[PDB]
RNA sequence: ACUCAACACGGGGAACUUUACCAGAUCCGGACAGGGUGAGGAUUGACAGAUUGAGUGUUCUUUCUCGAUCCCCUGAAUGGUGG
RNA sequence: UUGGGACCGAGUAUUGCAAUUAUUGGUCGCGCAACGAGGAAUGUCUCGUAGGCGCAGCUCAUCAAACUGUGCCGAUUACGUCC
C-alpha cells in the first residue's frame, strides 16, 4: 500500500512523545522526550480503529491558537517503527526526563540493538552467471571416492 | 500460470534479415547479340536449359564456380 | 534518504498523475527519486 | 522444403491425445470420447443433446 | 542542455539502477528477506 | 498464391463459400464441381481482408465458417473480374 | 583392457552390421531393423571428422549434440560427445564398455537432492518452527 | 481445491503431442493502405560450402528461380490455459 | 516353512516416428526384505443386503491397484430410542 513511517514536522505543531498510563474518557497521561509533564487526547477517527496501549510511542500535534492548553494524539508508530527511530539517531529511549529528571529513574538499562538481521548467511551473489555453448564435465559421485 | 515479463540475454550480433539480391537487367545479361552478319541477327546463349518437363518452357540453368545449378527443379549437374 | 517531510498519499496521488501523462517514463524516474525537467516535459507534471 | 517441412509435423502425422479436437468447439482438453464415436463434453452435454439423448434414469 | 542530452542521461541511468535491482535477485539475502515477510504474513492469517 | 481467381469464380455463380477452421489444408466447397483443390489458411486470408473492406458477411458456427457476401460483394467482383451481370441470384432461380 | 562379450576393440570393429545387431541386447537389435534411412544423419560425420583429423596424444574436438535416442557403436568410440539436459552440453567421452547403451544415460537430467531442512507444513503437531 | 460441501477430485492412468513451467531457435496467423518502391522493381523459394542442436537457405557467400496483394513506416487490428 | 513377496541382476519379444529415468508382456536367480491379527481413535451399512469373487465398458500406439456397469457365491444382529 504505502508508508507506515512518517517523520515529525517540528513546526506546525507535532512532537514525539510516549505514553505513561491511561485515563477514563479517551485521555491518557503523556510526556514529552525533552519537556516536562503532560495529558494528551485522541481524534475521532482512532475512537477504536486503533488502540493506542501504555509505553507506545506516537506523535502528537499542539494547538495552533494557545499553547498549553492541551494536546492530542494524532498518529501511532508501531513497534516495528519505533526501534528503527529510536536506534537512528533521534529521539532518546528515556525520553528525556523519565517521570523526571533528578531521580533519574530506571537506569540502565543497557542497549539492546537489533543486531540480529543477519544470521552469518546471505553472503555473495558475487559469483557466476551462466556458462551455455560450451561442453563442461559435472557427474556426480564427487567426493565418494578418496581411495 | 502466473506471468512476467522480460526477456534479454542477449548481446550477441542478431541475425540480419534475408533481403533479395538484385541482378538488373536479368534477360541482357543471358541473350548476347552480335555485329549484324548478311542482316540478320545472330543471338546467343551464355544460359542453357534444364531437361525436365517442369523446366521445358524457357526456364534456364545458373552457373557457379564448382558446380552448375537449376533454381527451378533444384537439381546438380556437377562441375 | 530517510528524511522526508511529504506524507505517502501526496506523493502516491502525483505518481498517478505520471502514469496517464506518461512519455518518456518520467513515470520511472520520479519514483527512483531520481527527475527530470525541461521544456519537452509538460507543464502540469514539471510543476509536480 | 526448409523451414516449411519442419513447421507442423509430429501431428499431421497424429499419434497419441493430441491432433483430436472436438467438432462442437475446438477445444481437446477433457476427452473427445471414442464411445459410439459421438463427441460432447467439451461442449458439455449438459449444455447441448439434439442427438436425441435423455436423462430417464 | 537540450534535447537528446537530458534523455540518455536519466535513460542510462535508469538501466543502471534496474540492472543492479538483477543481480540482487541473485538472490541469497533477498531470499531470506522474502522467506521472512511470508512466514510473518501467514502467521497473522492464522491468528486473525 | 494466386489461386485467387479460382476462388473469385466459385463465388460467383453461388454467392457463398464454406470453409473448415483448420491449418491443414482442404478444398472450400469440398466439391466445386470444377475440382479446385486450394489450401486453408490461403482461403482463409482472402475473405478476411474483403471483409475488412465490407464486401463479406461472416457467420460461424461450430468448427466451421459459412461466408455469403454482400451486393457491394458483386460490384469489387465484377470489376475485378471485368464482366457484367444480371444478377447472382435472378440466374439461381 | 574391456570385454563386451570377450572382445576386444579390434574384433568389434571389424563386423559388418548383420554381425554386429546379432551380438547386442535386445532394445539395441529393436532399434536398428525399425530404424533404417539414416536417422542419425549428422551425428555419425561430425564425430567421423574431428576423429580422423586428431593427430593423437590427446582426444579429438568434443561436438555437440540435442539427441540421446542413438546408440553406441563401436565405431564412434573414443569420440567426445555433447548430450543436453536442458540447459548443458555435457561432457562425455566414450569408453569401450558404453557399447550397448544409449548416451542419454551418461548425462544427468536433475540435481541429486540432499534437503535442506524441513519447514512448517511437516509435522502436522504445530510449534511454528523457528527459523527454517 | 483445504471441516462436513479439498486430498484415485479438475473423466488429471501425461514418454512426443497434450502443457500451462525451464533453457534455445523459428514463423506472421499485423486485417485494413492514407505515407515510400519504373521495363530491373518493392518480392518468393533454394543446391553447394559455412554458421548451427539441426544434409534446419534461419543467416551469410554464390547464382539461379518467382504472384507484384507478398515489401518498407506510423496508426489500428488480432491472438492468448495472461490478471 | 513349500506362508508372503518388496527389492535386485541377466536374456528375449511386441507397441511406437522416438521406450534411456528400466513401458508393456513372457522364464531363471535374488526371498535369510517386511509382516504372526494389530493402541488412542475412526468410516457406512437393515435383505439378494453386508462381505467374498470375477468379467466388460471407460481413457486408448502401448500401460488401471481408479471410475462406471453387469453377474456369481451369499450371512449375523436389530426392526428400537433419544442417552
Amino acid at each position: 500500500q504505502k508508508r507506515d513511517i512518517v517523520y515529525a514536522d517540528p513546526q506546525e505543531g507535532e512532537e514525539y512523545a510516549q505514553v505513561k498510563k491511561a485515563l477514563g474518557n479517551l485521555r491518557l497521561e503523556l510526556q514529552l522526550a525533552d519537556g516536562s509533564k503532560a495529558i494528551g487526547s485522541i481524534r475521532g477517527a482512532m475512537v477504536r480503529k486503533v488502540w493506542i496501549g501504555q509505553g507506545d510511542v506516537v506523535l502528537v500535534s499542539k494547538r495552533s491558537f494557545n499553547k498549553n492548553d492541551i494536546v492530542d494524539v494524532i498518529h501511532r508508530y508501531n513497534p516495528a517503527e519505533v526501534r528503527a527511530l529510536v536506534k537512528d539517531e533521534v529521539i532518546p529511549r528515556d525520553f528525556r526526563s523519565s517521570d523526571e529528571r533528578d531521580a533519574k529513574n530506571a537506569h540502565s538499562d543497557y542497549v539492546f540493538v537489533a543486531e540480529n538481521d543477519d544470521d552469518g548467511g546471505a553472503d555473495d551473489d558475487d559469483q557466476n552467471v551462466l556458462d551455455r555453448n560450451k561442453v563442461v564435465l559435472d557427474d556426480p559421485l564427487a567426493t565418494f571416492d578418496e581411495l | 500460470k502466473g506471468k512476467k515479463k522480460k526477456k534479454k540475454v542477449f548481446t550477441k550480433p542478431k541475425k540480419p534479415i534475408h533481403r533479395h539480391k538484385l541482378e538488373k537487367m536479368r534477360a541482357l545479361k543471358y541473350f548476347k547479340v552480335t555485329e549484324n552478319d548478311d542482316g540478320s541477327f545472330k543471338v546467343e546463349r551464355t544460359r542453357d536449359e534444364c531437361p525436365n518437363p517442369v523446366c521445358g518452357a524457357g526456364v534456364f540453368m545458373a552457373q557457379h564456380k564448382d558446380r552448375k545449378y537449376c533454381g527451378k527443379c533444384h537439381l546438380t549437374y556437377a562441375a | 534518504g530517510e528524511k522526508c517531510t511529504v506524507e505517502p498519499e501526496v506523493v502516491d496521488s502525483l505518481m498517478e498523475d505520471c502514469e496517464k501523462e506518461g512519455e518518456d517514463l518520467l513515470l520511472r524516474a520520479l519514483q527512483r527519486g531520481i527527475g527530470m525537467h525541461h521544456a519537452g516535459v509538460k507543464g502540469k507534471l514539471r510543476a509536480h | 522444403m526448409g523451414h516449411l517441412e519442419q513447421w507442423r509435423s509430429r501431428q499431421k502425422i497424429g499419434m497419441g491425445k493430441g491432433s483430436r479436437h472436438c467438432v462442437i468447439c475446438s477445444n481437446q482438453k477433457a476427452v473427445i470420447r471414442k464411445y459410439e464415436l459421438n463427441v460432447c463434453r467439451q461442449c458439455f452435454r449438459e449444455n447441448a443433446a439434439n442427438i436425441g439423448f435423455s436423462k430417464l434414469r | 542542455f537540450e534535447s537528446e542530452d537530458c534523455g540518455d542521461l536519466v535513460k542510462y541511468v535508469v538501466e543502471q539502477l534496474e540492472e543492479a535491482e538483477s543481480r540482487y535477485r541473485k538472490t541469497n539475502e533477498f531470499a531470506l528477506y522474502k522467506a521472512r515477510i511470508e512466514r510473518a504474513a501467514a502467521a497473522q492469517e492464522a491468528r486473525r | 498464391k494466386r489461386s485467387r481467381d479460382d476462388v473469385y469464380r466459385f463465388f460467383f455463380t453461388e454467392g457463398v463459400i464454406s470453409c473448415k477452421k483448420d491449418p491443414l489444408g482442404t478444398w472450400t466447397g469440398s466439391l466445386g464441381g470444377k475440382t479446385f483443390t486450394v489450401p486453408s489458411i490461403q482461403v482463409m486470408q482472402l475473405m478476411r481482408s474483403m471483409k475488412s473492406r465490407g464486401l463479406i458477411k461472416e457467420q460461424f458456427a461450430w468448427r466451421h465458417f459459412y461466408w455469403f457476401l454482400n451486393d457491394e460483394g458483386v460490384e469489387y467482383l465484377r470489376k475485378y473480374l471485368f464482366l457484367p451481370h444480371d444478377a447472382v441470384p435472378n440466374t439461381h432461380k | 583392457k574391456f570385454t563386451y562379450r570377450g572382445l576386444e576393440i579390434d574384433p568389434l570393429l571389424a563386423l559388418s552390421e548383420e554381425e554386429f545387431k546379432t551380438l547386442v541386447h535386445a532394445r539395441a537389435r529393436r532399434h536398428m531393423n525399425r530404424h533404417a534411412n539414416r536417422r542419425a544423419p549428422v551425428l555419425l560425420k561430425r564425430l567421423r571428422e574431428a576423429k580422423k583429423d586428431v593427430k593423437a596424444g590427446e582426444k579429438p574436438r568434443a561436438v555437440k549434440t540435442h539427441l540421446r535416442d542413438v546408440v553406441i557403436t563401436p565405431e564412434m568410440v573414443g569420440s567426445v560427445v555433447g548430450i543436453y539436459n536442458g540447459r548443458q552440453f555435457n561432457a562425455v567421452e566414450i569408453k569401450g564398455e558404453m557399447i550397448g547403451h544409449y548416451l542419454g544415460e551418461f548425462s544427468m537430467t536433475y540435481k541429486p537432492v540432499i534437503h535442506g531442512r524441513p519447514g512448517v507444513g511437516a509435522t502436522h503437531s504445530s510449534r511454528f518452527i523457528p527459523l527454517k
